[PDB]
RNA sequence: UCGAUGUCGGCUCGUCGCAUCCUGGGGCUGAAGAAGGUCCCAAGGGUUGGGCUGUUCGCCCAUUAAAGCGGCACGCGAGCU
RNA sequence: UCGCCUCCUAAAAGGUAACGGAGGCGCCCAAAGGUCCCCUCAGGCGGGACGGAAAUCCGCCGGAGAGCGCAAGGGUAGAAG
RNA sequence: GCUGACUGGGGCCUGUAGAGCACUGAUAGGGCUAGGGGGCCCACCAGCCUCCAAACCCUGUCAAACUCCGAAGGGUCCCAGGUGGAGCCUGGGAGUGAGGGCGCGAGCGAUAACGUCCGCGUCCGAGCGCGGGAACAACCGAGACCGCCAGCUAAGGCCCCCAAGUCUGGGCUAAGUGGUAAAGGAUGUGGCGCCGCGAAGACAGCCAGGAUGUUGGCUUAGAAGCAGCCAUCAUUUAAAGAGUGCGUAAUAGCUCACUGGUCGAGUGGCGCCGCGCCGAAAAUGAUCGGGGCUUAAGCCCAGCGCCGAAGCUGCGGGUCUGG
RNA sequence: GGGUGGAGCAGCCUGGUAGCUCGUCGGGCUCAUAACCCGAAGGUCGUCGGUUCAAAUCCGGCCCC
């Protein structure tokens, strides 16, 4: 699924004030473009909580545009866990790098007897065209038994994919 | 607003609205005594004889909806075989053990107004009506 | 403060604080009663005599409603020792 | 504890205190000195009789972490080695 | 005799702040694997499998004596501005060589001291002369030649002591908070927000009902939910845990899970902000300078005025120094 | 700084197993003993949380000496 954010424009406008009005500054750039932008914080949150860079945002820019983007850097204020900038990278022809969340149906579908499983569990960086963008990728067949290490060179890899990281990290552990 | 898991799984289950002669249906005070009306809990696999849920659910927005439209009874809102096993399952209707197992609103298909004087407290209609052979018919 | 502000203990005279030792109130109790335990309010008054040792403090004898802890130049030597 | 050297403190010039932190010098070298010609480490992986983590040898890899008589710093193979 | 402090523009010099892990070490978790660590059909001696476990692989950090990086500032030279109780050179006379507080950056300390020791500034010193701060060397205002019954202001103030507003608007607090000290605590209060359920009708309450073989197997003079271990079987369900409460010579009698019912609107939870509340005990008699104040004479945001010094203006005079 | 089989004490350091003596028990040598040569039983190492797959054997509190 994709989401939308209304993405207004900005040139000067001391950013400390944008915070004092509830609007989150940012930037919009890619290989052929770079412009200064800013969003409203409130709607940004209700979106990015699930936008969670793995998914695409259209931002439906004013100026008649509707510019699809993946979020690539968020500097949250070191003090209060609250964001203070957004880097909006514009998707273009093909391809990019990105992180994709994993679904788990692996071995032994949660753990055998709760003993030594303790795997490597998060999303993963992939290279893919901007079209075959998977929502999730189920960590597959559950024959990786007690003490097996079938590393990152592993499961389904939907149509658009690349070994964008160490060909073997440790995807399954002791 | 998840709206009443009953109103899907127990909105009569969209069940037994049409089944069991979808007219004539039920009445009277979803129940006072758990002391004299037995015959639940014992039919060897399930009861299927007392009630399911939710008087208020259907009495408002369950329209005519596949029965037989008739009209005469007692008042407003508060078994398969029709008009025969009336008091042959439960609720012997005053006393029944706990007095005033009172009444409700009924409508079958022919001319029923009070219905505890004619068809509820165990009358004889399918065996005693054999008096049309030489009474008022044949001299 | 060294062209001096006499350092401990006792005596005498006290007065003040309350983080109350007893007395009068009170809550809880694993408070039956009685008698305690603990915490709360309360500074009005009261808070003993001896043996030891310079002692303060302690430790003992016999009692008691109880033998409260601190402050005042560890109060007080132009008042005494 | 007292003079000398190195680092820190020393707040991006120099300088800067304390009974602040932590270490060295009171020598040595006729070859360790001058100059000309040469040469390049330490490690790491394989291979190699007596040879082991190492003695000596061959291979490839290894821009300096070796070495520079002694502390430390700075410097350094395009050499000071 | 234009050279000075300060200033502008440039040119190099630097290794702090901050950040960083590439060196130096320190470091949490996982992986993969020397060597141990223990165990095996043991000495062929090597055969696996899961705390230590070096280097490496990601993943996260720390450092005055670590730095792949690195500002601001600072130093210096040049060209300029700058005539100043500025600069330079020769020479005469000294005094001082006990400093101190405050701000910032450190070290020693206890991230104590009106503590101590350096650094940069400043001030008292010597401005204990003037206004403010109730009082008060060094905090804020301001460098006192003398005179005047003139003016305007700075800090700070304008309800009375006490000069000038009980001034204007718009919010907040009910503690005398103001006139306070913390970890923490909690239906105080006033605003912003999120989730949760609800007109087929929810949160209060007021109507009903929680019956089985019921010994729940097991316990067991008996625990027939309510002295305990529970196969917690399931006969299910308007609904009913072989039982959350009181009950208890096991039972009688009793209540709450949960649906239904009547009444018919909001309800219950989570986070945030501004202000307040508890936490809060010390020694002569109390109090915020005092009286007194609570849509303020208290706090937050605006604004208009006025008061206010030996500051600057006005007028007169004094010397000194230039022209 | 000490708290260990009944008494006395090693084993901690260097964490994968608690052992000697004496006592006790039974046997060997005696003609029968004493001693002596051999084993037998028995502690969890004051106690509390942690570490580790392991700790009386590492760490820290309280305790008693
Ligand atoms: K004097
Ligand atoms: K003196
Ligand atoms: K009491
Ligand atoms: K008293
Ligand atoms: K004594
Ligand atoms: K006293
Ligand atoms: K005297
Ligand atoms: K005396
Ligand atoms: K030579
Ligand atoms: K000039
Ligand atoms: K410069
Ligand atoms: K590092
Ligand atoms: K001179
Ligand atoms: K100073
Ligand atoms: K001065
Ligand atoms: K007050
Ligand atoms: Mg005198
Ligand atoms: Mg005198
Ligand atoms: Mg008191
Ligand atoms: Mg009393
Ligand atoms: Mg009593
Ligand atoms: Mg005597
Ligand atoms: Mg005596
Ligand atoms: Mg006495
Ligand atoms: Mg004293
Ligand atoms: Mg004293
Ligand atoms: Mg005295
Ligand atoms: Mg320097
Ligand atoms: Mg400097
Ligand atoms: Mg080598
Ligand atoms: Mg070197
Ligand atoms: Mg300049
Ligand atoms: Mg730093
Ligand atoms: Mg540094
Ligand atoms: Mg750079
Ligand atoms: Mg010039
Ligand atoms: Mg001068
Ligand atoms: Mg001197
Ligand atoms: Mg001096
Ligand atoms: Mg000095
Ligand atoms: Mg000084
Ligand atoms: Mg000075
Ligand atoms: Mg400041
Ligand atoms: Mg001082
Ligand atoms: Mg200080
Ligand atoms: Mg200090
Ligand atoms: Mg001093
Ligand atoms: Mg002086
Ligand atoms: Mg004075
Ligand atoms: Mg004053
Ligand atoms: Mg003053
Ligand atoms: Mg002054
Ligand atoms: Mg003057
Ligand atoms: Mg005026
Ligand atoms: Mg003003
Ligand atoms: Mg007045
Ligand atoms: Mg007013
Ligand atoms: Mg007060
Ligand atoms: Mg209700
Ligand atoms: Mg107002
Ligand atoms: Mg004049
Ligand atoms: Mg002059």
């Amino acid at each position: 699924m994709e989401y939308r954010l209304k993405a207004y424009y900005r040139e000067g406008e001391k950013p400390s004030a944008l915070r004092r009005a509830g609007k989150l500054p940012g930037v919009m750039y890619n290989r052929h473009l770079n412009r200064k932008v800013y969003v409203d914080l409130v709607e940004f949150d209700k979106v990015f909580r699930q936008a969670s860079i793995h998914h695409v945002i259209v931002l439906e820019l004013p100026d008649g545009q509707s510019l699809p983007t993946l979020v690539r850097q968020v500097n949250l204020d070191k003090r209060r866990r609250r964001p203070e900038h957004v880097d909006f990278f514009v998707l273009s022809d093909e391809p990019v790098e990105m992180y994709v969340p994993l679904r788990f149906v692996g071995t032994p579908a949660g753990v055998r007897a709760g003993g030594v499983l303790q795997e490597i569990h998060r999303d993963i960086l992939v290279k893919v065209s901007p079209r075959n963008i998977p929502e999730f990728i189920e960590v597959d067949v559950s024959g990786l038994e007690i003490g097996d290490s079938l590393h990152a060179s592993d499961l389904k890899l939907p149509p658009g994919v690349e070994l964008a990281v160490s060909p073997e990290e440790t995807i399954a552990a002791v | 607003m998840p709206n009443k898991r009953n109103v899907e799984l127990l909105a009569t289950l969209k069940e037994n609205l049409e089944r069991a002669q979808g007219s004539f249906f039920l009445v009277n005070y979803q129940g006072l005594p758990a002391k004299e009306t037995h015959a639940l809990r014992q039919a060897l696999k399930q009861n299927g004889a007392r009630l399911f849920v939710a008087k208020n659910t259907l009495i408002r927005l369950a329209l005519k909806e596949l029965g037989l439209p008739e009209l005469d009874g007692l008042q407003g809102p508060s078994d398969p075989v029709a008009a025969a096993k009336t008091l042959v399952q439960f609720a012997k209707s005053n006393p029944k053990g706990i007095p005033q197992v009172k009444s409700g609103l009924l409508q079958g298909q022919i001319l029923t107004a009070k219905d505890v004087e004619a068809l509820a407290e165990l009358p004889t209609m399918d065996e005693l009506r054999a008096e049309l052979v030489g009474v008022l018919q044949a001299p």
